[PDB]
RNA sequence: GGUCAAGAUAGUAAGGGUCCACGGUGGAUGCCCUGGCGCUGGAGCCGAUGAAGGACGCGAUUACCUGCGAAAAGCCCCGACGAGCUGGAGAUACGCUUUGACUCGGGGAUGUCCGAAUGGGGAAACCCACCUCGUAAGAGGUAUCCGCAAGGAUGGGAACUCAGGGAACUGAAACAUCUCAGUACCUGAAGGAGAAGAAAGAGAAUUCGAUUCCGUUAGUAGCGGCGAGCGAACCCGGAUCAGCCCAAUCAAGCCGAAGUGGCUGGAAAGCUACACCUCAGAAGGUGAGAGUCCUGUAGGCGAACGAGAGGUCGUUGUUCGUGAAACGAUGACUGAAUCCGCGCGGACCACCGCGCAAGGCUAAAUACUCCCAGUGACCGAUAGCGCAUAGUACCGUGAGGGAAAGGUGAAAAGAACCCCGGGAGGGGAGUGAAAGAGAACCUGAAACCGUGGACUUACAAGCAGUCAUGGCACCUUAUGCGUGUUAUGGCGUGCCUAUUGAAGCAUGAGCCGGCGACUUAGACCUGACGUGCGAGCUUAAGUUGAAAAACGGAGGCGGAGCGAAAGCGAGUCCGAAUAGGGCGGCAUUAGUACGUCGGGCUAGACUCGAAACCAGGUGAGCUAAGCAUGACCAGGUUGAAA
RNA sequence: GUAGGGGAGCGUUCAGUCCGCGGAGAAGCCAUACCGGAAGGAGUGGUGGAGCCGACUGAAGUGCGGAUGCCGGCAUGAGUAACGAUAAAAGAAGUGAGAAUCUUCUUCGCCGUAAGGACAAGGGUUCCUGGGGAAGGGUCGUCCGCCCAGGGAAAGUCGG
RNA sequence: GAAUUGGCUGUAAAGAUGCGGCCUACCCGUAGCAGGACGAAAAGACCCCGUGGAGCUUUACUAUAGUCUGGCAUUGGGAU
């Protein structure tokens, strides 16, 4: 008995094929280019996105000790007289809370401040 | 290629007999054998038609036309069928002919 | 012996095809039998140019 | 230039011929098997 | 709200990108069979009354095949079938046939020319003769080789058999003996089979009894640069079994049991409600899926005619390579007995034991598959033979090589008629279930070419991605957990091999499809797991059944070790007894058969790739020369001997 | 985590058994936002026109991106290089669906020890006549050495 | 191989369009040029490797056609 390779390749290639969408030409047509373009794709994904938690983490930062700098403390301080506090283990996403509310990063500030001097 | 010699393209029924329709279209309908061809297994029944139209480029008054012709059958038929329906005959006999054989299912005559 | 190195994509032929597009005759009415042909031209219907010149 | 083939009826005839591929008997040998290779035709009527 | 100023900001797409929609190109995939493949079995030679294989012919119309053969797609006799027939052929015309055609069997009858070719010649199918018979037309004879004569042979055959002749690569990891292997190749002879055969034997029992074949002995006894490697025979179990002459039933065929209604449908053999046969439910065909619709099947019958010696020298064979080399076998030279005789038993002698050479024949068990049949955990269109027929097209002076190849429809109903056009091609109409089947006619993938739409792109450095947020668009696993596209940000050195190290300016590769590489075999070896019996465990060939498996103890493995062996034995070895090697006891360690798998060995041994080596043939129509025989060198200048 | 060893499994063909499905439509093919730890497998939709899932066991010609691998088809170069001798053409006329290319006329240029003529060898109806316009013709084509049909070849003395 | 295929300087398997930093640069063509793409072509013919090959050579090894030579055979007679 034999078994050709029928119906099997074909099933499998267009599975490849599938993924790739905004795949400029022939990545996103001939198969063997595809399927190719998805082993670096692979990298990309899995590392990137280990890395999207570093990306959001530089943000957060970055807005946390903007709105610092413009009550008179910066990150170093802010985050210095917050866990100075054992009160604040607010930590993260707290940027958001320096971005919306006003006030409320005002008090945290002033709060902070207390913690130091 | 084959081709309806399957059988041992003997024929169930004759070039004069008369005959109904086993399944098919015109079921039931009747008609009297205009041609047997039995190694193509063909039969040509008056009942069953077909209406066809002849090309002709110039030809026969060229004045294209179409007509009344013969629908061609298979074995879906059945030979000379006496108490008023098709039933399925196969013994023989000899009577007034010792040179020949006879049939029937449950009657004699056909 | 200057062969070219790569295939050429579908879209870079595709671009320097982009100057090929065909310039549709600009034709103009024939004021004599009245169908249309081609400036400083003979109307090829009617033969008419100023008054009347090929067989027509 | 001119070219390996001049094409000549007494010659292709002389060698090759049915009678000639008869005179030996490699020749026969030449014949029969190519008989029974199907029919490879000799060159008589080649 | 009008003009100055300063700002920011949209849109346009020449062309591109991604997605979607719809075509085109192509022919993968699924389905199918009109074709293959080998297993088992059957059958097995044809030709001087002309083979095999062809040439040219034959047809109302004939180019290919088929079939024949100047009596030509046929002719006559007998047998069967009993309405059709007039070959593939689609096609008009002519007809033939119950005074039995056609077709199927069975004998004859004609059979052009070539070819063993055979009157003579010849570049096969052609050119030339002679002698008879006589009325021309036309028939008959005229090769050599055996023989009184009758008669026999020359040729052909896929594989098989015997014989004359006889390779190398390769292996020995180099290479001479060795191995490849008496393999391949050539040649001779012959049959359906051949070979072989009726003991001057095997052999160690005062056993056996022709040959061949299988199992087995047995990877044993042996041969060997004692290297690689090579490798019997007797016994025993089976298949089948004979010894005789001589020299003083199966083929044509015929017969055959048993269903209707309703329903979906284009169409039913399907569903359904009831019913029937079955020494017949194996099978194919019939508009779809079939016992009871056709052919069939089980069963039954069935014909005129037809079949069923010794030595020496050079050497060689078998396990036998010169080895202590016996024996058979011969090329040369030699060339004894014959019945108180003669050859053998592995140098040789005696004894002892088997045996009668120098003459022939001789079924069966055996091998093979051109052909036929039946089957298949065999292929199904890149498979299967190369061919779903082709040794054709095609390549070559030739020997030789050598293709791709399939599908309307259930039925031609194969599309009158209309429209654009010379046409091709399309659009209607009609048929059809379907024309989403229309003859570039099953599905119709991918590359690749277009048309339309969506969001987008004309200050941007790029392995084409990945992540994150915004914009726009869409809502049939689908209002979000979204799908499509996109703008900007962050990050970001193709894959493969080969490597110390690859984005590599190192290998490979245009793209998609399909083809495509770690097997198979043996009563081999050794392990893991699993089963069955277990101090025991199994069979091999074969025999008999064969919708099935049983029988078969010849043999193999355990069961005792030690030694160079004779031998001895829970002991055995070396040696004059004590030291040790091996080992049994163990404190206790059971096997064998089968299966799957992990390896090993022998074969191509994972697939692809050499330069080369050897055998048999084809080539001097190209070119290198010879031979025989022909042809050719305008015109002018120079001015030798005599 | 590379050679390498070990374990679980996915898929394809055939096979036996079981459950079954199909003209109110099978396999295959096409789209898809669902399931599964992966090989993968479902659901609905669209094509298709006969067959076919699933479970259990068994047997493999059983899983491709590479081998300058094999067959086939289709891209790139790109409407690029070329159209085969630098012996030139020109006008009228005709035919035709359509003519720079066919026909005729009138000129022009080219060979003229040839680029004329006659045979051999070889080729095999290419000749003539009448039709044709798919391909062949390096463009075209009404034309041809192409395609169709019908005709044509005559020896006592020439060559055998 | 696919490309959406710039410059300098540096780094990288040591000669980067594709890595880094810096500069440059609107989109698409046509005619041209040959510096780069270690541009194409041919599994380098040089060199070395292979217990690869083949032609040749000779006082390498070994065999052998051929040839010389003794005896035996055809192959006999007589003198000495
Ligand atoms: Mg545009
Ligand atoms: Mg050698
Ligand atoms: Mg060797
Ligand atoms: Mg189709
Ligand atoms: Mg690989
Ligand atoms: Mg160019
Ligand atoms: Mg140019
Ligand atoms: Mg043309
Ligand atoms: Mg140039
Ligand atoms: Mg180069
Ligand atoms: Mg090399
Ligand atoms: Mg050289």
């Amino acid at each position: 008995p034999r078994a050709k390779t029928g119906i099997v390749r074909r099933r499998r290639h267009k599975k490849v094929l599938k993924r790739a969408k905004g795949f400029w030409g022939s990545r996103s047509k001939q198969y063997r280019n595809a399927f190719q373009t998805l082993l670096n794709a692979a990298t990309y994904e899995y590392r990137d996105r280990r890395n999207k938690k570093r990306d959001f983490r530089r943000l957060w930062i970055q807005r946390i000790n903007a709105g610092a700098r413009l009550h008179g403390m910066n990150y170093s301080t802010f985050i210095n007289g917050l866990k100075r506090a054992n009160i604040d283990l607010n930590r993260k996403v707290l940027a958001d809370i320096a971005a919306r509310e006003p006030e409320a990063f005002k008090a945290l500030v002033d709060a902070s401040r207390n913690a130091r001097q | 290629p084959s081709a309806g010699s399957h059988h041992n393209d003997k024929l169930h029924f004759k070039k004069g007999d008369t005959v109904i329709v086993l399944s098919g279209k015109h079921k039931g309908q009747t008609g009297k054998v205009l041609l047997a061809l039995p190694r193509d297994q063909k039969v040509v029944v008056e009942g069953v038609n077909v209406i066809t139209k002849n090309v002709k480029p110039s030809m026969t008054n060229p004045q294209g036309g179409q007509e009344q012709r013969e629908l061609a059958l298979h074995a879906s038929k059945v030979a000379l069928v006496d108490p008023e329906t098709g039933k399925a005959t196969r013994v023989r006999k000899q009577i007034v002919d010792g040179k020949k054989v006879r049939v029937a299912v449950a009657s004699g005559k056909t | 012996h200057p062969v070219p190195k790569k295939k050429t994509s579908k879209s870079k032929r595709d671009m320097r095809r982009s100057h090929h597009a065909l310039t549709a005759p600009n034709l103009t009415e024939c004021p004599q039998c009245h169908g249309k042909k081609l400036s400083h031209h003979i109307c090829p219907n009617c033969g008419y140019y100023d008054g009347r010149q090929v067989l027509a | 230039m001119k070219r390996t083939y001049q094409p000549n009826n007494r010659k292709r005839a002389k060698t090759h011929g049915f009678r000639a591929r008869m005179k030996t008997k490699s020749g026969r040998n030449i014949l029969a098997r190519r008989r029974a290779k199907g029919r490879h035709q000799l060159t008589v009527s080649d």
